[PDB]
């Protein structure tokens, strides 16, 4: 009921600027200021429904049409710039974190939101785990600790100590994984309760910036792609039957006699039919790429300025990504003028290796 | 605190088999700012109202 692919195409006249140079679909009413995370609405819920955090506090959520219209739906604020965002499984509720130092529950249907988690630092990572024996929030912060939450009460139900601040973590259970500053980077089971699984020596010599776990031919979270800020990914599984050749890095996210510039991967995220990836870069461009055959699928054209997040509905028809500065050259390249934008684009077969 | 130390992209070398030198265009990969990450610095700045 509806169109797999349905943006079509922008135009030019049969007879000028650098925002858009893919002409992807513009998101209506974008934030303020620059955009931190994105997260598209799970599978439970009809239609599709996107949320982005941003550098002024606040959290917006939008209906998506398959046309590419895009309806504002509500918003929420934090006092503090939305580190990241997720959904409850069944689609009823919105987790945000921030570096107000708490996270937020809000309740879509009747738009009230109530703080379900406390740090010492900025929140960093959320996610929703759903467990057969329980379910809870997890979030990461630059205290150093993970913490795992019920949602009612306000003692946490669990603290885990991590080895340095947490700069980013993805969940898929049973699986979790976590990295931290000075290049940490944990594995947690999460069966029966949470626990410490690996520490691994990372497979990246810079700075951890982005993380997502990918699954096995039978649907199990089974390894997971790392990002730096050194236009490098690792693709890296938990148990390969030949890790010296299994595992790998490849460089992205560089531009180019003259030197190479080297961009920040500043997100990853997996398309959840075809197991391909996309990485968004401070380069202003967005690559797809096959881990398996090991190949890059396509790269865009450079926008004008960075790209600070991506994700994909949840059949991957729909792939969104924000056009936001990153701070990569710190507060003297930050034109508080220029436009934020979150763009959509019909990715799938884009995303489907030959 | 925050980005007050000027941004310098660190050079540096790789190969492609071709030698080739390189740029690093993130400021956390100055030996000034390694020790916090690029949303660390920027909540530095907007606390400092260095916008």
């Amino acid at each position: 009921f509806g169109t797999t692919s349905g943006f079509g195409t922008s135009g030019t006249s049969m007879f000028t600027d650098n925002h858009n140079p893919m002409k992807d679909i513009e998101v209506t009413s974008s934030p303020d200021d620059s955009i931190g995370c994105l997260s598209f609405s799970p599978p439970t819920l009809p239609g599709n429904f996107l949320i982005a955090g941003s550098w002024a506090n606040d959290v917006r959520c939008w209906e998506v049409q398959d046309s590419g219209q895009t309806i504002p739906k509500a918003q929420q604020m934090h006092t503090g710039p939305v580190l990241d965002v997720c959904w409850s499984d069944d689609g009823s509720k919105v987790f945000t974190a921030s570096c107000d130092k708490t996270a937020k529950m809000w309740d879509l249907s009747s738009n009230q939101a109530i703080q379900i988690a406390q740090h010492d630092a900025p929140v960093k990572t959320i996610h929703w785990i759903k467990a057969p024996n329980y379910s809870c929030v997890m979030t990461g912060s630059w205290d150093k600790t993970l913490k795992f939450w019920d949602t009612r009460s306000s003692n946490p139900m669990m603290v885990l100590q991590l080895p340095e601040r947490c700069y980013c973590a993805d969940v898929i259970y049973p699986m979790a994984v976590v990295a931290t500053a000075e290049r940490g980077l944990i594995v947690y089971q999460l069966e029966n309760q949470p626990s410490e699984f690996r520490r691994i020596e990372s497979p990246l010599k810079h700075q951890h910036r982005c993380v997502a776990i990918f699954k096995d031919k039978q649907n199990k979270p089974t390894g997971f792609a790392l990002g730096s800020i050194e236009g490098r990914v690792a693709i890296h599984y938990i148990n390969p039957p030949n890790p010296a050749k299994d595992n790998f890095t490849f460089k992205c996210h560089r531009s180019n006699s003259a030197p190479q510039d080297i961009y920040a991967v500043n997100g990853i995220a997996f398309h959840p039919v075809h197991g391909t990836l996309a990485t968004v870069g401070s380069d202003g461009r967005f690559s797809f790429w096959d881990k398996d055959a090991r190949t890059k699928l396509k790269t865009s054209e450079q926008l004008d300025q960075p790209i600070s997040a991506c994700c994909f509905n949840h059949n991957g028809n729909i792939f969104a990504y924000a056009s936001s500065y990153d701070w990569s050259k710190g507060h003297e390249f930050y034109n508080p003028q220029k436009k934020n934008y979150i763009f959509l684009r019909n990715a799938a077969e884009e995303l489907k290796p030959r | 605190t925050g980005t007050t130390i000027k941004f310098n992209p660190p050079t540096g070398t790789d190969t492609m088999s071709t030698n080739i030198s390189t740029k690093h265009q993130c400021i956390t990969a100055m030996k000034e700012y390694e020790s916090k990450s690029l949303e660390e610095l920027r909540l530095e700045d907007y606390q400092a109202n260095r916008k």
